[PDB]
RNA sequence: AAACUAUACCGACUCGGGAUCGGCUGGAAUAAAUGUCCAGUCGGCACCGUAUGAGAAAUCAAAGUCUUUGGGUUCUGGGGGAAG
């Protein structure tokens, strides 16, 4: 039952926009991958994780993933979980051989 | 939840019904023979529920209506094996009376005064029910020398 | 005492919504909880979900992704004319420019935005945002 | 074998066959007497199933008069293995279900029984599709166009009778229902205290 | 199981990685497979490797090494981490002491700002973890059945509590990381013993 | 990793009866041959009071707290 | 009565961990039982951690799901004394 997270990311995001179209909203804040919550100024604790990509001879392609987590799940300690999911949707895990 | 019980009455007793409605497969009595066996017990003076322990564990029969269409009580109906008052009402009276019997005799324990108050109160309380639901006569009435010769 | 299984849910489904949690055991339910889900499946807030007969009442489960930020019942079920409309969309909205006050009408149960499209009215279910 | 109708008046080509069947068997098989004396049958209809397999099936339901439904069910296996070889279709059996209208009520003295209603009649149908076997489970899917959908879950034992019946089962479903209905097959679950 | 994969779980296997005290951090659930009539709780290796390769591409991907920090605080790790800092390019907590606002504290002498942390024992080296949750730094932890995956990125299941253990995982992960850097070939052995990393009496 | 709407089983076994998806009972029903007669009899598994075969009255179960204790040399199968 | 958790009752939902009293369900050991141990679970009295939940704080797994303010229902307070 994974329809609506697809769905979700779908779409690009938007700040405000008002009716000439303007994007108005000083910046686009990251959201979490795994809660989507809001990426604040002020999170001590937020993060991003940058994971290699790998070619069939081990080697690093340059090529990154970017998984952003959030303050509340880290610290929860939902992390370690929620990763290695965003992993799978992304079908960079389990590694292959 | 437990009925007026406040603070801590509450906890599960069980009973579940399984999904499938239809009746088990390696059952094979038909439910004509079910209803003669569930009136030869009622006609013995059982209970609805009594009769329906009987077949429960004795004759195989996990649910009697899921077999007949016909709850135990309606067949008794039907069938004119009818339990005059109901079952229901009939213990709590029975209870009501052996606490009268009890009290009678030690006049000094509270408890029992107590837990009498209580059944009373119980017993009024589904008589307003079986009333309005035109489950017993409408100037029936539960006092100590009127329902104690009531059948019970 | 159950009363209101629409609250039940409602409150159930938020408390999980705001612990970050992907998906919500929902029971029992009703005709009402699930029209309430339609509602908020259609409006973009939960997503996908399934129903669960139990011989009873019945259980369901929603899949969550984020982004209800409150979904509420009101109770008791006021009386909400046309009129009355701005109050409550003042009153429990986050602001004008989006969430839901659904409700019951003769007409069924709507966005009050389907009620003025629809020009009827008068009883408060919820909300969400 | 307008004996074997309530009508009796006409009968389609199908229902020639059906009847002309039921009188082979009460003549064959003395297994089926008794069942076969109680069975009348309301009407038959008659379906086309076409699906990507190429395979064009035809699939006969017929609908059982509600009196006889008590032999029919204690019946069904023998009878639908008879009758699929008597004919070179599969068949079904129903109760014929009458429908109450929600808001005309004819008769200010009748309170339409919740045992006639779409709802009901209609999952009862799901029920007879099945016929010798039943639902382990049942589960409705809400997908985010608001398109309502079916998925049921079904006894293993039973594959083999079920399997192709499926397409069938669903193209008759979607018809007469209006309903999506899917199937899964898992192995009926008991949970026992077993001593070893 | 390449037979590449098959000398890797051999290897893991032989320094008794997957061997684990009896408490269960429940957020540990996933990574324990067997739990023994002796109370000793058993790890799925599988796990263990695959985290390991994990962690070697969250490595890689930092572009220059100096800001991977390795922090360990018992006696055997630090050998073995301090030969893992020294094949991989990157730095060393030493000194078993850390020391509190080392990550927090731009005016402290051990001051370091890495992108990302890599902890030998969540428990004992906590303080590290929870300075790293107030600058918005990642974590790959070396985690025993007993540890605490609170502000943990990266949980490698293990046994950090042995030399052999603790050293041929920072080792495995060190050859990954040069496979990976190009810096090793794929299919080539490598000449380095594991026997380095373990802590000399 | 879990999915509410595909419970795993050992672990809905595990489950007290009304905590299931399906809510289902943990009761059995068996076939119970009497030790001297040999004669067979259903018992329900928790079953209330005493039965005694039909044929020669002696003695098959005894009643418990949801246990019944099938007395001497009576055999049984669960029906299912 | 400081008749005291100074904490209303029925109902949901939100963390983790051992232990305890009463049922039950399997499993194991023995000297073979109204006794042990192990694993479940239902209900009790609590405790220990912990909350990116609450609070003026002390503290609170409710005293949480409250300006993102409405599940049901009784009761009580509105500066201090005068004054029960
Ligand atoms: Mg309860
Ligand atoms: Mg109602
Ligand atoms: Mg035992
Ligand atoms: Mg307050
Ligand atoms: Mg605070
Ligand atoms: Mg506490
Ligand atoms: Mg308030
Ligand atoms: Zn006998």
């Amino acid at each position: 039952m994974n329809s609506g997270r697809a769905n979700q990311r779908s779409k690009p995001m938007t700040g405000l926009i008002n009716d000439k179209k303007e994007k108005i909203d000083a910046y686009l804040p990251r959201k979490c991958d795994w809660s989507n919550k809001l990426i604040f100024s002020n999170d001590q604790s937020s993060v991003q994780i940058a994971i290699a990509e790998v070619g069939e001879n081990g080697q690093a392609t340059g090529s990154k993933t970017n998984v952003v987590l959030c303050g509340s799940v880290r610290s929860k300690g939902e992390a370690h979980i929620a990763l290695e999911n965003i992993l799978r949707e992304r079908g960079l895990y389990p590694i292959q051989e | 939840g437990r009925m007026q019980m406040k603070g801590k009455g509450k906890g599960i007793s069980g009973s579940a019904l399984p999904f499938k409605r239809r009746s088990p497969k390696w059952l094979h009595m038909t439910p004509s023979t079910v209803v003669d066996l569930s009136v030869k017990l009622a006609k013995k003076g059982l209970t609805p529920s009594q009769i329906g322990v009987i077949l429960r564990d004795q004759h195989g029969i996990p649910q009697v209506r899921f077999l007949t269409g016909q709850k135990i009580l309606r067949i008794l109906k039907k069938n004119g094996c009818a339990p005059q008052l109901p079952e229901d009402l009939y213990f709590l009276i029975k209870k009501a009376l052996s606490i009268r019997k009890h009290l009678e005799k030690n006049r000094k324990d509270k408890d029992s005064k107590y837990r009498l108050i209580l059944v009373e109160s119980r017993i009024h309380r589904l008589s307003r029910y079986y009333k309005l639901n035109q489950k017993l006569p409408p100037k029936w009435k539960y006092n100590a020398q009127t329902a104690s010769a009531l059948v019970q | 005492v159950k009363v209101n299984i629409l609250a039940e849910c409602l409150k159930d489904l938020v408390n999980a919504e705001k612990m970050g949690k992907k998906q919500v055991l929902l029971r029992p339910v009703s005709k009402v909880v699930l029209k309430f889900l339609r509602i908020m499946q259609k409006n973009g807030y939960i997503g996908e979900f399934e129903v669960i007969d139990d011989h009873r009442s019945k259980k369901v489960v929603v899949e969550l992704i984020g982004r209800i930020n409150k979904c509420g019942v009101i109770s008791p079920r006021y009386d909400v004319p046309l009129a009355d409309f701005e109050k409550w969309t003042n009153n429990i909205l986050p602001s004008r420019q989006f969430g839901n006050v659904v409700l019951t009408t003769t007409y069924g149960i709507l966005t009050h935005e389907e009620c003025r499209k629809r020009h009827t009215g008068g009883k408060i279910l919820g909300f969400f945002y | 074998a307008l004996a074997k109708f309530h009508k009796k008046q006409s009968l389609t080509k199908i229902e020639e066959q059906v009847g002309s069947a039921l009188v082979e068997l009460q003549n064959t098989h003395p297994d089926l007497k008794t069942s076969l004396e109680s069975i009348i049958l309301t009407q038959v209809k008659e379906f086309q199933i076409n699906k990507t397999n190429k395979k064009a099936k035809s699939a006969v339901l017929i609908y059982v008069h509600f009196q006889s439904y008590r032999v029919l069910l204690s019946a069904a296996r023998k009878l639908i293995i008879e009758l699929e070889k008597k004919l070179k279709q599969i068949v079904f059996f129903t109760a014929q279900r009458k429908i109450e209208s929600k808001w005309v009520k004819e008769h200010k003295s009748q309170q339409r029984p919740r045992s006639r209603c779409l709802t009901y009649v209609y999952d009862a149908l799901l029920d007879d599709l099945l016929l010798p076997s039943t639902l382990i489970g049942k589960r409705i899917r809400a997908r985010l166009d608001g398109t309502s959908f079916y998925r049921i879950q079904l006894d293993q034992n039973d594959r083999d009778f079920l399997e192709e019946k499926l397409d069938a089962i669903t193209h008759i479903y979607k018809t007469v229902t209006t309903r999506e209905v899917t199937f899964e097959f898992k192995e009926d679950k008991t949970f026992h205290t077993f001593k070893k | 199981a390449t037979q590449r994969k098959q000398d890797d779980i051999k290897r893991l296997l032989a320094s008794n990685c997957h061997q684990a005290t009896i408490n269960l951090n429940n957020q540990m659930k996933r990574y324990i497979s067997h739990k023994g009539v002796n109370g000793i709780h058993y790890i799925n290796i599988e796990e263990t490797w695959q985290k390991i390769k994990l962690a070697a591409r969250v490595i890689a991907a930092v572009q220059h090494p100096e800001d991977v920090m390795v922090v360990c605080s018992r006696i055997y790790g630090q050998r073995a981490a301090i030969k893992f800092a020294g094949y991989t390019h990157c730095k060393s907590t030493s000194s078993s002491r850390w020391t509190p606002g080392t990550l927090t504290n731009y005016q402290t002498l051990k001051y370091e700002e890495p992108r990302v942390l890599i902890v030998t024992d969540p428990r004992s080296d906590f303080q590290a973890i929870k300075e790293a949750s107030y600058v918005n730094i990642p974590v790959i932890a070396l985690c025993d059945s007993d540890s605490p995956l609170a502000y943990v990125d990266v949980v490698i299941p293990c046994n950090n509590r042995s030399t052999e253990s603790i050293s041929m995982i920072y080792w495995m992960i060190a050859r990954e990381v040069k496979i990976l850097r190009g810096e090793l070939s794929k299919d080539e052995e490598w000449e380095v013993m594991v026997d380095l990393f373990y802590h000399k009496t | 990793e879990r999915d509410l709407l595909n419970p795993i089983y050992e672990e809905e076994k595990q489950k007290n009866k009304f905590k299931r998806l399906i809510q289902a009972p943990n009761s059995y029903f068996m076939d119970v041959k009497c030790a001297q007669c040999q004669n067979i009899q259903m018992i329900f598994s928790n079953a209330q009071s005493t039965i005694i075969c039909e044929k020669c009255s002696a003695i098959l179960c005894k009643p418990t707290g949801g246990k019944v204790q099938i007395q001497a040399g009576c055999a049984f199968k669960i029906k299912n």
